[PDB]
């Protein structure tokens, strides 16, 4: 419930840089994207497969 | 770039063909195909800087033929090829193109040279991240001055305004103001007005502080005045004329002030009550400019005090005077802001008599508001939804009741007061008996 609540407000923030004071699905697209790719493990489960 | 090699001898080369630099000219007038196949030599080089004198010669070569269409399109072409592979670094190649750039809108004299110039700049530019990218947007802009004397008017006007919301950091403060204006203006032209607030937002009314930007402060205010009046909002088209009255050049110059004071009478009337709306019309009640003209100061003065007048004698007053002022009344959608001004004649006469009138028959109050039984009834609704008056009309027409009906605990709470008034008064007065009397 928390990365929700996180992507409202980080939404909210990029509002004010495009200078609107509304939100839109593309603002909310950008605040899914990130603050949940976290961590590089990629490499290390390659021999761990 | 690299190693010490390729600044000298590259440049040694440019020398010795800057020295044959007549014999690309003349071979040049005899087909262009001769002279062509020597700039294809010169801009394949390794150091940025031998690039900078041979890229005159590209920008020569085509200027000697003057200029052909079909040759226009494989100059801009070979550029547009020789960036994605190299250009001597990609930084490189965005100076060079910046150079040519410059002949294309001086190059200009036919509509077939405009149309042909934006093909080939659009495409340049996409891949690019410096000035070329307003340049683009200008020159495409040359077009969508043409495609206003059109049906395509509404289309252009978009091509170009997504365009400007991208921030290039080349461009400066001032030029930053300028363009992002042409857009809003636009907006205005499409009839889309959902565009505009997006783009009034973008620049700052916190950027305007300096006397360097005093002039594109008047513009920006003055299309903030349009784009609100079309949505009817007339409280906040009032505080934009406001804004350019506090403005240097319109306060030190007594000619430029005569028409805004005018109009900021006007739409702080025709905005509907507020408190906010009072304490405006009450600070141009004030200013010393607007009491030599005489008939927005009997205007502004007769709304702001509390009074009972009667619409078709206060609009024949004001029809020969105010009605054929231009923007204001005397446009085409502001005959229908001219109508709004009965609303705002008959919303005014409603709240003084709420006061001072305990009751009233409704016989009577349709008479002095000059409307139909009808029409009373509907605009007493209105003013009790929004919470200002309160009523109690009847339909049988016999009375409206203009109070809101009294409570207990008030009444005697004022009754309980008054007799400490008497008492305090008396206790007072028998001190400044005694003073008198023997100061005699």
């Amino acid at each position: 419930g928390a990365v929700i609540a996180a992507i409202m407000q980080e939404a909210g923030l990029r509002a004010v840089r495009k200078n609107r004071y509304v939100i839109l699905q593309s603002d909310l697209e950008e605040a899914y994207a990130t603050q949940v790719k976290t961590d590089n493990t990629v490499d290390k489960f390659d021999f761990y497969k | 770039m690299s190693r010490d090699a390729p600044i000298k001898a590259d440049k040694d080369y440019s020398q010795i063909l800057k020295e044959e630099f007549p014999k690309i000219d003349s071979l040049a007038q005899n087909d262009c195909n001769s002279a062509l196949d020597q700039l294809l030599v010169l801009e394949k080089k390794t150091r940025q800087a031998s690039d900078l004198a041979s890229s005159k010669e590209v920008l020569a070569k085509i200027v000697d033929l003057l200029a052909s269409r079909n040759k226009w399109d494989d100059l801009n072409e070979q550029l547009t090829l020789l960036s994605k592979k190299h250009g001597q670094l990609k930084l490189s190649i965005q100076y060079m193109i910046q150079k040519v750039m410059e002949y294309l809108k001086s190059s200009k004299s036919l509509d077939l040279n405009t149309r042909i110039s934006v093909i080939e700049t659009i495409r340049v530019v996409t891949e690019n991240k410096i000035f070329v990218e307003v340049e683009r947007a200008r020159v495409t802009k040359d077009l969508v001055e043409i495609k206003k004397e059109e049906g395509k008017i509404d289309e252009a006007a978009d091509i170009l305004c997504e365009l400007q919301v991208e921030t290039y950091g080349s461009m400066e403060m001032s030029e930053k103001i300028q363009f992002i204006l042409e857009q809003m203006e636009l907006s205005i032209l499409k009839g889309d007005y959902s565009q505009a607030t997006v783009l009034s937002r973008k620049i700052l009314k916190k950027t305007f502080k300096n006397p360097k930007y005093e002039s594109l402060k008047l513009e920006y205010y003055n299309l903030l005045v349009k784009i609100s009046l079309h949505k009817r909002e007339y409280l906040e088209v009032a505080q934009y004329l406001q804004e350019i009255y506090q403005t240097d050049a319109i306060k030190s110059d007594e000619a430029k002030w005569k028409p805004v004071l005018s109009h900021i009478v006007y739409f702080l009337v025709l905005s509907p009550y507020g408190n906010l709306q009072n304490d405006l019309i009450h600070k141009i009640q004030n200013d010393n400019n607007l009491k030599k003209l005489e008939s927005q100061e009997s205007l502004v003065k007769l709304f702001t005090t509390n009074e009972l007048m009667r619409w078709p004698i206060v609009q024949k007053t004001y029809e020969p005077v105010l009605n054929e002022d231009d923007l204001a009344f005397g446009g085409e959608a502001n005959k229908h802001h001219w109508e709004d001004l009965q609303k705002r004649v008959i919303e005014h006469n409603l709240r003084v008599i709420s006061e001072y009138y305990s009751r009233i028959t409704l016989l009577r109050l349709n008479e002095l508001l000059d409307l139909t039984e009808s029409q009373t009834e509907t605009y007493i609704s209105d003013l009790v939804n929004q919470g200002i008056i309160y009523a109690k009309v009847n339909r049988p027409a016999k009375i409206v009741n203009f109070e809101k009906p009294k409570n207990s605990s008030q009444l005697l709470n004022e009754w309980s007061h008054n007799v400490d008034e008497l008492l305090e008064h008396i206790e007072t007065i028998g001190h400044l008996i005694t003073k008198e009397e023997i100061m005699h």
